[PDB]
Parts: C-alpha cells; structure tokens; sequence
C-alpha cells in the first residue's frame, strides 16, 4: 500500500536554565527508526529500528551533523519568535515542526509537507502545491515573505518530491521484512453486565500493524454513533497497536449489535456479534 | 498561550495472566506544553525501572508519550498512573483495569 | 534522510 516518511521536531525553551531542550524523531509509517536528544549522551543522531543498522558509518556522521544544523535553526527561532510576539525572555515557549512525504504503492511520490508551530498553534506552513505558504497571522507574514525572498519552497520541493522520496524507498527495501508486514487485530469481545437491565459490549482490536483502524457498532446493521466509548488507539510497546470501542445495550437485546474492525491487514472487514 | 490537559491510559502490551512477565503501559496524550510528570504505581509507591519513549506529537500539535516498565502481574498487587502537568490542580491517579 | 538545513524563521 501507500507509504510516508516524516520527521518531528520539537524545541523547548528553558531561559538561564540551559540549552532549549530538542527533540526530534523520524518514522517510515507508523515505526520509527532515529531520534536525537540533547539530554543524551551521544549528541548524535541515534538508531531505533533495526533495520537502520544497515546504513554505514557516513549516514551516521551525515544524519547527526544536519539534526544539529536543525537544532540550531530552532534555537534562534525561538529568541525570533519571542521577539515577534513581544514576549518575555523570562518564559518558556514552544517550537514545534513536522515534514516528511508520501508514495503510493508503486513508491512514487504522492504528496508533500512541511509544517511549523509556535506555542503548540499553527504559525506557517507549506500549502499541498509545495509553492506557497500559510501564514496564520502577523507574525507568521513577515517570515512568509523572508522565505519567499530566500527561496525556501524551491529547496523545500525539491527535498520532499526527490530526496525524501528516495531514501523513504531506500528505507522501505531495507526494512522489507517488517515495513511492509501487516499484522491483521487480534479481536474478542467482553460482555459485562453493569446496570440491572443492561449490559456492556465492548469491542478489542489488538496487536495490528500499521495503527490505522477503524471500529464501528451497529444495530441491526445501521451504525450507533450516540451510545458509545471510543478509545484513542494506543502503542502496546513492541511496535503493535491497540483500541478498543464499547456501547451500552438493553440487557438480552445484545444480539442485535455488531462491532466491524477495518484494518488493511484483513481480507475484508470483520463483523463480531457477542 | 494555549493548554491541553492529557489523555491517560494505564493497560499492558499483553492480555494479563498472573505470575507471568508483561509490560506495565501508560500512555498520556493530548496535552501542551510538554512539560510533564508521569509515575507507574506499584501499590501505592512509584517504580524507577521506568522508561518513556521519545517526545512526539500529533496533528493538533499536542504531544504524547509512552511510559512503560516490565513487571508481572498478580491477585494483590495493584497499579496505576500518576500523572501531573500544568493544567492539572492536582496529580491524576488512574489505576490499571485488567479489562481496559 | 533529513533536509541538509532548515532556513532560520
């Protein structure tokens, strides 16, 4: 199927406390496979797939000289940002980015994005032709107009429809045997009485691979979207995913409900009846 | 400035069974900014074998986090997540549900 | 592969 690369970078300040705390972490889908912290001891760009080990010494020393160069970038943003929003030296603020590209099932690219924030709001991005940008406001206008005057959408593009695209394959081959594996849910479901006359149906999907899912009840073949719990699907820390979805129905009317788990790991979507 | 108090779910990577090994999940999301206090409670006292995966965020910017610690599950011992940050007056407490 | 650079703001 379709696959993406994408890069997350957050930036924290801490005014006389220390250097801004950075962050950043780079995922082929939903597996990550770097991360860089400035807290750590390496100060270096480091593995968190195995399949990353397959690079060489250079990818290393290349991937922890340009984190750094971001790094940098988003410390003096934000003394930038501070400035354009006449803010304190004194608090701590927030700079977060995230870019990254898509393929299709032939590998070829789909789409592109580059995109930045401040204090946790949209502050610019690069619009889907890769050739303007979104200002959110004032602020965000005059750095608009810097890239503009500084190319920046031009290098930006052609990163994300070359290079981006490139290595996302270069990734996909290497790590074949785990990337473009799809673990199908595990699935049941738990009937637990709670009032005197009704009762609790709740749907599980466990251990899936990609996280993409979707779990909808019906009633008689009509979807019960007012009488629900859906939870927020959830990483079970060995590189599967889990969610879960409840409704309260009338005791011995259960029969009449359906739990269906859509997941690109399945044939077709399963249909579950207590 | 904006805030966003976090999402909490306490669970364990696999379906519970006392006696053997598992892994102990908290996993916090949602929230903004970042800074944040996140303990796994055995029986009232925090453990220290404790890890996190790295900062990440979703689409509406608000970050999450994975907590976890290896730990085996039994009929006595209970435990839970205590969570603090910013927008919260006081430390959450959610303790593990073996059927959530 | 990261951008070589990223354009201060």
């Amino acid at each position: 199927g379709s696959h993406s690369m994408r890069y997350f970078f957050t930036s924290v300040s801490r005014p006389g406390r220390g250097e801004p705390r950075f962050i950043a972490v780079g995922y082929v889908d939903d597996t990550q496979f770097v991360r860089f912290d400035s807290d750590a001891a390496s100060q270096r760009m480091e593995p968190r797939a195995p399949w990353i080990e397959q690079e060489g010494p250079e990818y290393w020393d290349g991937e922890t000289r340009k984190v750094k160069a971001h790094s940098q970038t988003h410390r003096v943003d934000l003394g930038t940002l501070r400035g354009y929003y006449n803010q304190s030296e004194a608090g701590s603020h927030t700079v977060q980015r995230m870019y990254g590209c898509d393929v299709g099932s032939d590998w070829r690219f789909l789409r592109g994005y580059h995109q930045y924030a401040y204090d946790g709001k949209d502050y610019i991005a690069l619009k889907e032709d890769l050739r303007s940008w979104t200002a959110a406001d004032m602020a965000a206008q005059t750095t608009k107009h810097k890239w503009e005057a500084a190319h920046v959408a031009e290098q930006l593009r052609a990163y994300l429809e070359g290079t981006c695209v490139e290595w996302l394959r270069r990734y996909l081959e290497n790590g074949k045997e785990t990337l473009q594996r799809t673990d199908a849910p595990k699935t049941h479901m738990t009937h637990h009485a709670v009032s005197d006359h009704e009762a609790t149906l709740r749907c599980w999907a466990l251990s899936f691979y990609p996280a993409e899912i979707t779990l909808t009840w019906q009633r008689d073949g009509e979807d019960q979207t007012q009488d629900t719990e859906l939870v927020e699907t959830r990483p079970a820390g060995d590189g599967t995913f889990q969610k879960w979805a409840a409704v309260v129905v009338p005791s011995g009317q259960e029969q009449r409900y359906t739990c269906h788990v859509q997941h690109e790991g399945l044939p077709k979507p399963l249909t579950l009846r207590w | 400035m904006i805030q966003r108090t976090p999402k909490i779910q306490v669970y364990s990577r696999h379906p519970a069974e006392n006696g053997k090994s598992n892994f102990l999940n908290c996993y916090v999301s949602g929230f903004h900014p970042s800074d944040i206090e996140v303990d796994l409670l055995k029986n009232g006292e925090r453990i220290e074998k404790v890890e996190h995966s790295d900062l990440s965020f979703s689409k509406d910017w608000s970050f999450y986090l994975l907590y976890y610690t290896e730990f085996t599950p039994t009929e006595k011992d209970e435990y839970a997540c205590r969570v603090n940050h910013v927008t919260l007056s006081q430390p959450k407490i959610v303790k593990w549900d073996r059927d959530m | 592969s990261l951008l070589m650079w990223i354009t201060q703001c």
